[PDB]
């Protein structure tokens, strides 16, 4: 496929692509019984549906009514992410269509295909790159919608705030996943950098602070710092 | 009984009739093959000595027509010919000194097994798959391509089997799109029994035919297409109970004449490890699982 080796540019040309995640589709807790064994409950979970040139996400709330009553949900919820994606192309005007979507688990291909078979021309592949789109429900508005939802709904976000007025897209993706990376990896210190400034703060419309571009490099150094220090952790280097 | 006059044998070659083979040496005295026996279908093929590329045959049915093979120097091969002159291929046969340049076809009176290999396959279909409708027998080898290769380059020179696409619409039906790629009942049952081949039986034959091609042949398409009409059956969770039985001893025939030495390349490990043990139909194939396993376990 490749998508790297200075081939990943290509990401933000004027083909349109989403990358859809289902990482956090089928979420469960996991609790003792009463006779002592151990049960899981669902909680309602998300479609991660991005476009990266754009910033555009179409988040598809995934109510935990879906499962009732099924079996083998980690398989269903694979098709059930390729019906919802499937649908969403399908409402989607021809122009808006995208012509690749890049699944985040390779699992995702067969049912996506199997869904999409109505529109050929639409190329369906497996990412190459490690994507921290699992994080997504780190994100506090984000998984706040998700765990208020009450139904099925789907609900619109641009994840770049305003940063394309001042950035290019390829710009941004790579800071958006050098956040979701450093929220993966150390969620309370990396949202503690986030909110280290009281007079920086998120607009009602978007979902992360206002920060200005020197700001934006300070922030991604802590970032980068904060990653690297939990790798050094982890491994011990 | 039935004969196949070979004008001469000017180039060295391994001749093959039905599941037998031998060979002539170059401008050996060979005249053919002698006391076949008839009702079924035959094939007859070949590959040159100093050439192992290109192996390639004839289908035939003795019932349709009195055959003989002659070599052609321009285009070097064996032809098949028919000979609309049955007084002359009756003197041409029954001629003494002709039979003494011809081997004889070798069937021990046990063997049912051309019969078991091509009980369903039949020439009107055959002519169906492989087109050239001039001649009464069909012409197969090693390099043609299947229609279903070609839609993934010579359209007369295909192999016209029935297209099987498990991620096509026509395998799935909108609304059903998780169930019918799971269960392929619908495109077994509805699809290709009720409205494709209409029976059972000529599924089978063309599941024999193309066993036979890639096994004959080494037609890389026609082993695709044996696979892929197995994998359809063992993946239906709903398949007639005449079927499944049938097909144990279909498949169990066809893995029995395998030649030991050709399992590299004409079983296809995946497709073969789904059906005996993670598919629907995996214990309704006891008797191939069992000569699998003991004749091809590196492969399990
Ligand atoms: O004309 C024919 O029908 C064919 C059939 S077989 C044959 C033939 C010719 C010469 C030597 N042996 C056999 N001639």
């Amino acid at each position: 496929g490749a998508m790297n080796s200075s081939n990943y540019a290509e990401l933000f040309n004027n083909d349109i692509k989403l990358f859809v995640d289902d990482t956090n589709v089928y979420r469960v807790t996991v609790h003792k019984t009463f006779e002592g064994n151990v049960a899981t409950k669902a909680i309602n979970g998300c479609i991660f549906t991005l476009n990266p040139k754009t910033g555009h996400l179409f988040l598809k709330i995934i109510h935990t009514s879906v499962w009732a009553g099924q079996k083998r949900l980690s398989q269903l919820a694979k098709w059930k992410t390729a019906e919802e994606v499937s649908a969403l192309v399908r409402s989607l005007p021809k122009e808006e269509q995208p012509k690749q979507i890049i699944v985040t688990r390779k699992a995702m291909l067969d049912p996506l295909e199997v869904h999409m078979l109505d529109f050929p021309n639409i190329a369906i592949r497996p990412t190459e790159l490690r994507l921290p789109f699992s994080a997504a429900m780190s994100i506090d508005k984000l998984s706040d919608v998700v765990m208020k939802a009450t139904e099925p709904q789907m609900v619109l976000f641009n994840i770049y705030d305003d940063w394309l007025d001042r950035i290019s897209s390829y710009t941004a993706f790579s800071r958006l996943t050098l956040l979701l990376r450093a929220l993966k990896t150390n969620e309370e210190s990396a949202k503690m950098i986030l909110l280290s400034d009281p007079t920086i703060t998120i607009k009602s419309y978007h979902l992360w602070p206002s920060f200005t571009d020197e700001q934006w490099i300070t922030i991604e150094s802590q970032m980068r710092d904060l990653i690297l220090t939990e790798y050094g952790r982890k491994y011990n280097v | 009984m039935n004969t196949v006059p070979f004008t001469s044998a000017p180039i060295e070659v391994t001749i093959g009739i039905d599941q037998y083979s031998f060979n002539v040496k170059e401008n050996q005295p060979f005249h053919g093959i002698k006391d076949i026996p008839i009702g079924h279908v035959h094939v007859i093929h070949f590959q040159h000595a100093d050439n192992s590329s290109m192996r390639y045959g004839y289908w035939f049915d003795c019932r349709m027509g009195n055959f003989y093979i002659q070599y052609d120097p321009k285009d070097g091969l064996y032809k098949m010919m028919e000979e609309r002159d049955g007084a002359k291929f009756e003197n041409i046969v029954h001629n003494f000194k002709e039979r003494q340049m011809m081997v004889s076809y070798p069937k021990i009176d046990e063997d049912d097994t051309w019969y078991n290999l091509t009980e369903f396959v039949q020439m009107d279909k055959i002519r169906k798959i492989v087109r050239k409708d001039e001649n009464q027998f069909s012409y197969v080898d090693s390099s043609m391509t299947t229609v279903q290769e070609n839609e993934l380059s010579d359209p007369a020179h295909s192999l016209n089997y029935t297209v099987i696409n498990f991620k096509s619409r026509e395998a799935i039906r909108p609304g059903h799109e998780m169930e019918d790629f799971l269960d392929k009942s619908y495109y077994l049952n509805t699809v290709m029994l009720q409205g494709i081949f209409k029976n059972s039986s000529n599924y089978f034959g063309e599941l024999q035919f193309a066993f036979l091609n890639a096994m004959f042949f080494g037609n890389y398409g026609s082993s695709l297409q044996w696979h892929a009409m197995i994998e359809l059956i063992c993946s239906s969770a709903t398949v007639p109970k005449h079927m499944l039985d049938k097909l144990d001893e279909i498949l169990y025939y066809q893995i029995k004449t395998l030649p030991e030495q050709y399992s590299d390349i004409l079983l296809n490990e995946r497709v073969w490890n789904i059906c005996l043990y993670s598919s629907f139909q995996k214990n309704s194939l006891h008797n191939t699982e069992k000569i699998m396993e003991n004749k091809y376990p590196e492969l399990l």
